Parts: C-alpha cells; sequence; structure tokens
C-alpha cells in the first residue's frame, strides 16, 4: 500500500461491489465503522466511492476516527465527522516488514497548521520550531516534518505494519453507481405466486408464452400499464402473466 | 516562539531517533548474552558505541534550552536527565586518569588469585573453590589464612588508586554542581518539584540511621543468639563480653548471613518447606512452573503477558556447545519485545528466582506506556523490591499446596513456621548494620571528614562498635579493606538494597493488610487477591513520571520511611528471642579482640 502522508486514493464507479466477502473475511483485523450498518452494504447503492489504501503503524488505527486528535489524523489524513463508509485495518507484518529494519513507509510528524477534512498534503518543507528561519537547514529548533516506521520481525502488536483502506460512500447529485447484486430465487410456474422481476413487481400466475419480443424490449402490455409478457433477466425467455382466479 | 514548544519538539525528535538505537543495542546485548559467539562481541561493540556517540549530540542540543523556566514539570523532568553534564566538562588528562584508575581497579578485582606459600603454582579465585571452602569450612586456621591472603594479595595495592579515584570523583561533583560524590548518589532520593512531597538530599543521611536504630533490639538479640551458639561451638575463640570475629561471618565480608543457618539451629530436626522432590515426582517441565507462576500473577491481578516472550527467548537446557550465560535477568528490549534470561531448573530456589524475574517483567511492563526517556522507576529501590515481593509471596505453604505440590494433609505448626521465619530473617535483617556502616564510610570518605591516615582504623572501629565485628590480626594502613568489595570497586550504589528491603516489606505488609488475610505475615499469600493486584497496578504503572514521595502514596499511605513492617513480619521470632537467651546478655564490647 501507500504511505500515510501519500495514501493511495482511487475513485470507484460502475462496479457491482459484493461487500459480503468484506463482511465475512476474518483477514481484516479492523472492521470498526459507524457510517453504514455492516449488513446493509449490498442494498445501499452509492456513487463514486473513494478507496484510500495505505500502510501505517499498528497503534495508529485508533487515530482514524472522526473528531479525534493524533499524529496522522491531523497531519496526514483528516476524516470529517460526517463519515458515510468504513475503515478496514489488518495486520500485515510479513507483508511490509523487514528483518534488517523496515523504513520504507514514512509518516508526517511536524506540521505548521492542522489538516482539513479529507485533505491530502504532500508538503516536504523544513519546520520552523523556533524564532529563526531554518532555510531548509536543520539548525537550532529545526526538525524534519516526516519520520520513519520501525518495523522489526520481533515487534509485537502495535509496531507491526498495518494495512488500512478507508471506503467513503458519497451520495451527491450524480446517480448512484456502486453497490452489490440481489439474490435471484428459483423460478416456479403454474402456481399463484408473487414476483419482483428485475424491479417490476406483481402477483399472478406465470406460463410459457410464444410472443416474439423484438430484441431490445423488456416487458409488454396490452392496455393501460397492465403488463402481460415479461422477459426473465437470466435466461432470456418470454413468459406471460395471468391473474390468480377469483369470484 | 516559546522555549517549551522548542523543547517538546526536541523531545519528539530525540526519543524517536533514540528508540531504534537503544533497541538495536539491547538486541545486540541480549544476542550475546544468549547466543554467545565471537561475532556478537563486535555486535555489542558497534551497537553500544553508537548509543554513546549519538547521545553525545543529543546532550549537545540540550544546552541551548534555558532549563529554568520550562513549566508543567514534564518537559523539565526529562530534560534534567537530558541536560546532565556528568563527565563532559573535563580535559583529556583527568578523564583518562579516571578511566585508567577504574580499569586497573576492575582488572585487579577480576584477577583475584591466592596461592599458599608452599606451592605458588596453583592459585584459586573468587569463583567457587576458595570461596566455598572458606565459607563452609570446619576449622579456624584455613578461614583465617584465606581472609589474610585475600586481604593481602587483592586490596594491598589499591590504597593510592582508591584515594585518587575518590578525590577525582569529588572534583567531578564539585565541577558538576555538587559538593560530594555522596551528594550525587543521594540526589536519586530527592525531588525539587511539587510542594509537600519533597525530600532533601541531606534528609537521607539522618533518616538511614533513624530507620536502622529500631531493629537494634532484634539485631542485638540475634547477635547474642549467634554468640551463644559460637560459645557452645569451638571454645577458646568466643568470649561472653566480645562478639563474633571477621572470618566467621559466613562470607568474605559478612554481607549475607544465609550460610550461618546450620551453626545456629534453634530446632534443627524440623525441616523447612521443600517439596522439590514432589515436583520431580510430578515430572513438571519448566514451562509448567512458568505457567503456574503466570497463573499466580494473573490471580493477583497483574496484566497478562504478550506473545513473543515465550517464543524468542530461550527457556531451558540450552544443551550443546552453543552455550548461554544465564545470569537471572528480565531483559527489557522494548519495541514489542520483552524476554527473560535464566537457567530455569526444577528447584524451589529456582522457582522463587523465576517469580522474582517475572515480577521484574511485570514492573518493566508497568511503566511501558511512558515514552523512551521515562521507561524506568522513580528510584532504584522500587525495581528489586517489586521483584522480591512475589518471591516472598511464593514461599507460603498455602500456595505450594494450591499448586498441587505440598501434601493435602500437610498441617502447619509452630516449629516449622518459626524455623522458616528465622531462616528468612537470617538473610533479610542480617545485613543492615553492614550496609549502613559501609554507606556511612563511603559518605565520610567522599565528604572528607576523616583524613588519609584514619581510613581503615575508623572502618574497623565502627565495625566493632555498630556492627560488632572484631580484628583477627592488626592492619593499620597497608590494607585497603573497602576496595576488596564488589560495590566499592565497581562504582555501584549500595543504598539501593537498603531502601529495597524497606520497600519490599512495606509493600508486603500493605498487600497483606489489603488482601483480606488474618494471621502471621510469613503465611500471607497475595494469590487470588484482586484488590492487591489493583493497588500494585495503579502504583507501578506510573514509573518515573511522578516523584518518589508522590510514588510512595498508593501501595502504602506513608511517604516517609517506616521500619515497622520489618518488625511486623518477624514478630514471633523476636518474641521467642525474648525468652530463648534469657541468661546471656545482649550486646558486645569493642575493647575485646581475638589477639588483644
Ligand atoms: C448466467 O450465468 C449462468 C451460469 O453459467 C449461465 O448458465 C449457463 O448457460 C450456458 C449457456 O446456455 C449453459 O450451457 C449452462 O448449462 C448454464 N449453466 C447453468 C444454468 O448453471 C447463463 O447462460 C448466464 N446468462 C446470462 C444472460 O449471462
Amino acid at each position: 500500500f501507500a504511505s500515510v502522508y501519500a495514501w493511495n486514493r482511487k475513485r470507484i464507479s460502475n462496479c457491482v461491489a459484493d461487500y459480503s466477502v468484506l463482511y465475512n473475511s476474518a483477514s481484516f483485523s479492523t472492521f470498526k465503522c459507524y457510517g453504514v450498518s455492516p449488513t446493509k452494504l449490498n442494498d445501499l447503492c452509492f456513487t463514486n466511492v473513494y478507496a484510500d489504501s495505505f500502510v501505517i503503524r499498528g497503534d495508529e488505527v485508533r487515530q482514524i476516527a472522526p473528531g479525534q486528535t493524533g499524529k496522522i489524523a491531523d497531519y496526514n489524513y483528516k476524516l470529517p465527522d460526517d463519515f458515510t463508509g468504513c475503515v478496514i485495518a489488518w495486520n500485515s507484518n510479513n507483508l511490509d516488514s523487514k528483518v534488517g529494519g523496515n523504513y520504507n513507509y514514512r509518516y508526517r510528524l511536524f506540521r505548521k497548521s492542522n489538516l482539513k477534512p479529507f485533505e491530502r498534503d504532500i508538503s516536504t518543507e523544513i519546520y520552523q520550531a523556533g524564532s529563526t528561519p531554518c532555510n531548509g537547514v536543520q539548525g537550532f529548533n529545526c526538525y524534519f516534518p516526516l519520520q520513519s516506521y520501525g518495523f522489526q520481525p520481533t515487534n509485537g502488536v502495535g509496531y507491526q505494519p498495518y494495512r488500512v483502506v478507508v471506503l467513503s460512500f458519497e451520495l451527491l447529485h450524480a446517480p448512484a453507481t456502486v453497490c452489490g447484486p440481489k439474490k435471484s430465487t428459483n423460478l416456479v410456474k403454474n402456481k399463484c405466486v408473487n414476483f419482483n422481476f428485475n424491479g417490476l413487481t406483481g402477483t399472478g400466475v406465470l406460463t410459457e408464452s410464444n410472443k416474439k419480443f423484438l430484441p431490445f424490449q423488456q416487458f409488454g402490455r396490452d392496455i393501460a400499464d397492465t403488463t402481460d409478457a415479461v422477459r426473465d433477466p437470466q435466461t432470456l425467455e418470454i413468459l406471460d402473466i395471468t391473474p390468480c382466479s377469483f369470484g | 516562539s516559546t522555549i517549551e514548544e522548542q523543547a517538546k519538539t526536541f523531545l519528539d525528535k530525540f526519543n524517536h531517533e533514540a528508540e531504534d538505537l537503544f533497541y538495536q543495542s539491547s538486541l545486540a546485548s541480549w544476542n550475546y548474552n544468549t547466543n554467545i559467539t565471537e561475532e556478537n562481541v563486535q555486535n555489542m561493540n558497534n551497537a553500544g558505541d553508537k548509543w554513546s556517540a549519538f547521545l553525545k549530540e543529543q546532550s549537545t542540543l540540550a544546552q541551548m534550552y534555558p532549563l529554568q523556566e520550562i513549566q508543567n514539570l514534564t518537559v523539565k523532568l526529562q530534560l534534567q536527565a537530558l541536560q546532565q553534564n556528568g563527565s563532559s566538562v573535563l580535559s583529556e588528562d583527568k578523564s583518562k586518569r579516571l578511566n585508567t584508575i577504574l580499569n586497573t581497579m576492575s582488572t585487579i578485582y577480576s584477577t583475584g588469585k591466592v596461592c599458599n606459600p608452599d606451592n605458588p603454582q596453583e592459585c584459586l579465585l573468587l569463583e567457587p573453590g576458595l570461596n566455598e571452602i572458606m565459607a563452609n569450612s570446619l576449622d579456624y586456621n584455613e578461614r583465617l589464612w584465606a581472609w589474610e591472603s585475600w586481604r593481602s594479595e587483592v586490596g594491598k595495592q589499591l590504597r593510592p588508586l582508591y584515594e585518587e579515584y575518590v578525590v577525582l570523583k569529588n572534583e567531578m561533583a564539585r565541577a558538576n554542581h555538587y559538593e560530594d560524590y555522596g551528594d550525587y548518589w543521594r540526589g536519586d532520593y530527592e525531588v525539587n518539584g511539587v510542594d509537600g512531597y519533597d525530600y532533601s538530599r541531606g534528609q537521607l543521611i539522618e533518616d538511614v540511621e533513624h530507620t536502622f536504630e529500631e531493629i537494634k533490639p532484634l539485631y542485638e538479640h540475634l547477635h547474642a543468639y549467634v554468640r551463644a551458639k559460637l560459645m557452645n561451638a569451638y571454645p577458646s575463640y568466643i568470649s561472653p563480653i566480645g562478639c563474633l570475629p571477621a572470618h566467621l561471618l559466613g562470607d568474605m565480608w559478612g554481607r549475607f548471613w544465609t550460610n550461618l543457618y546450620s551453626l545456629t539451629v534453634p530446632f534443627g530436626q524440623k525441616p523447612n518447606i521443600d517439596v522439590t522432590d514432589a515436583m520431580v515426582d510430578q515430572a513438571w517441565d519448566a514451562q509448567r512452573i512458568f505457567k503456574e507462576a503466570e497463573k499466580f500473577f494473573v490471580s493477583v491481578g497483574l496484566p497478562n503477558m504478550t506473545q513473543g516472550f515465550w517464543e524468542n527467548s530461550m527457556l531451558t537446557d540450552p544443551g550443546n556447545v552453543q552455550k548461554a550465560v544465564c545470569h537471572p535477568t528480565a531483559w527489557d528490549l522494548g519495541k514489542g519485545d520483552f524476554r527473560i534470561l535464566m537457567c530455569t531448573k526444577v528447584t524451589m530456589d529456582d522457582f522463587l528466582t523465576a517469580h522474582h524475574e517475572m515480577g521484574h517483567i511485570q514492573y518493566d511492563m508497568a511503566y511501558a506506556a511512558q515514552p523512551f526517556l521515562l521507561r524506568n522507576g522513580a528510584n532504584e529501590g522500587f525495581h528489586e523490591a517489586v521483584g522480591e515481593i512475589m518471591s516472598l509471596s511464593a514461599a507460603t505453604p498455602k500456595h505450594l499446596k494450591s499448586i498441587g505440590l505440598l501434601s493435602p494433609d500437610f498441617q502447619e505448626d509452630n516449629e516449622t513456621e518459626i524455623n522458616f521465619l528465622l531462616k528468612q530473617a537470617l538473610t533479610i535483617v542480617g545485613t543492615l548494620p553492614f550496609t549502613y556502616m559501609l554507606e556511612k564510610w563511603r559518605w565520610m570518605v567522599f565528604k572528607g571528614e576523616i583524613p588519609k591516615d584514619q581510613w581503615m582504623k575508623k572502618w574497623w572501629e565502627m565495625k566493632r562498635e555498630i556492627v560488632g565485628v572484631v580484628e583477627p590480626v592488626p592492619h593499620d594502613e597497608t590494607y585497603c579493606d573497602p576496595a576488596s568489595l564488589f560495590h566499592v570497586s565497581n562504582d555501584y550504589s549500595f543504598i539501593r538494597y537498603y531502601t529495597r528491603t524497606l520497600y519490599q516489606f512495606q509493600f508486603q505488609e500493605a498487600l497483606c493488610q489489603a488482601a483480606k488475610h488474618e494471621g502471621p505475615l510469613h503465611k500471607c499469600d497475595i494469590s487470588n487477591s484482586t484488590e492487591a493486584g489493583q493497588k500494585l497496578f495503579n502504583m507501578l504503572r506510573l514509573g518515573k513520571s511522578e516523584p518518589w514521595t508522590l510514588a510512595l502514596e498508593n501501595v502504602v499511605g506513608a511517604k516517609n520511611m517506616n521500619v515497622r513492617p520489618l518488625l511486623n513480619y518477624f514478630e514471633p521470632l523476636f518474641t521467642w528471642l525474648k525468652d530463648q537467651n534469657k541468661n546471656s546478655f545482649v550486646g558486645w564490647s569493642t575493647d575485646w579482640s581475638p589477639y588483644a
């Protein structure tokens, strides 16, 4: 993954995201979020999801929290308190740690100001911690805004590399485009049933039909939105609906 | 910008850039002390030289900060140790002279060898051999000759070297804003911060004898008991008005009186609690012993261990040529790595030592939440006292019966409990006069009250007067007795154990009082006592983040020194001593001497 001060942000659209694997996999050490109930991810449908993946230190996962102070939360990646999404943090010691001392992933430590919600700043400038300009030189009261991680093979929980990806579900004026599928049951015939064919609802009894839909229509009707023929969204066949008997 | 923010930024940079370096140094030291190899030699060399070389610049930055206005008491607390001059204000000549003097003292102390006049081609060293032969001998002549040989082929040359070291270190203190080296040593038990919790540097000087004088009845009764045993022993050597000699102290210096157990047996027939044979009959492996100790620690309430300690560290029987020195230690490597170093064996002494080292581990993890600069206790007395609390708590018969070791039908009576109390006191309270007089001698020599000529005469005079140990043969000025010691020739503080005994007994009594236990304190078990564990957790977790007097506020409600727990523990023993030697009178005469 990316560094915490340069977290990899990707915009995701028009993908049928099955969050069931996310909901069930134990590979994710952290699945702790509040924006959406974890069981309703498939049903709720959004647009232009933002996946921000990075590698941090183990103890920094609590830094990722709305209205929370810290080091990487206020200097590397700030979360607005109106988060609608989730955070996935999992231990990856064998993935991003080295026996000789891993120092690849750096983290911002000193910043002149705070960070805006969902703001990414890649500024690499000398820090003026005193009353004299540092001129890009580490003099008196002059330090480095970034520091390095200390991943070691014998490091326990809290120091090992943690891979964290945050998913932000934004619902703006554009039509929603990212969400999972709906389970399709087995088809029955010749029985008074009720159905939800591809979003078109109705109660009746279905039979095999011989009508020839022209290759782009979906369903047919006779008079005043009284649907008579439908096409199954799976096998591409034409059935017809008649009402359940009464009198 | 304000100076406090600059100091905080300096701390944020320095702790981060020093954590990795000290972690590497600890890794190298542990690797050598576990995987002994020639490569590990230069491993520690090149991982420990960098520590000092980097701390050089770390202290170099800590001079531009005016450490007289930083507030909140937190930045100042760390920066005071960071802004420590120590031995960095010298010229090359004096510094190299001090280094050479320490080197020659160490070499002479570590080269100790004694050969008899008849055969000078086979000497024996301070390692077992001479030591075991003389400390557990049967005749007087070999003990006297061994004492003379050690005092005449080790400490004879060290008089001028010790004098030069003492004066040079006093000059070090004077150039480093201290009147004495003893003042620097006493600066540990002192805080200059919060009002009402302050302790002065000169307070300890009076307080040591203030808390030492109350054991004078117990010490004198034990001394009279030992004297009566000696008179009943080999005669024409002990007088009813004198005291016990110097070479019959059970040791070289009389520092520890554990080996005098057999000669001063009150009952003798009744044995102590020792079911090591029951353990080996149960065929317990060392992991079972460690698991039982962990179960006791969890029953107390101390936090659980993290995984990795039981894996990366060696546990038992290293075996083949890849040897491992196993001095009992609880290695605080840090950065999610904490280990132990021990030759764990199935024996009660090893069981108590494992409890001691696991208690040291628990204390070290207690202040682990502190930053790098403050991952240690407020004073040197808390560490070993915490270590020995769970050593004292694992000796009660009830715990041994509860771990399925003692017999279910093993009942406790007066005789065995009294014997256990007496044997515990033989080592615990049998060293305080010697420690007090040694610290007094060091304070006097660093202050300079006594002149160069009146060093050893005064030492032996206050040994006869306070401790009660006499001159076997006369030595005036050509034998340097204190330099023939580990803590005097290695520059290690000895008040650490003096405060450690008081701390451990105070904490033992505190947990026993707040553990819902009634009866003798020697049978008090802190196992399955959640309130005692809560108290110990709430206290030990602070570390050095709080002053020692402020630290002396949670386990015991008293911030002052009280010797009362020491007498509280050994109350039945003193009560029996009040009637055993009801004929011989306690005390001794200084004018009496073996030769005079
Ligand atoms: C939807 O996926 C199913 C699963 O493969 C497809 O069903 C297969 O279709 C082929 C082609 O007729 C058959 O040979 C297989 O026997 C079918 N497998 C089954 C029913 O398990 C189906 O064709 C796909 N339909 C669409 C529109 O994509």
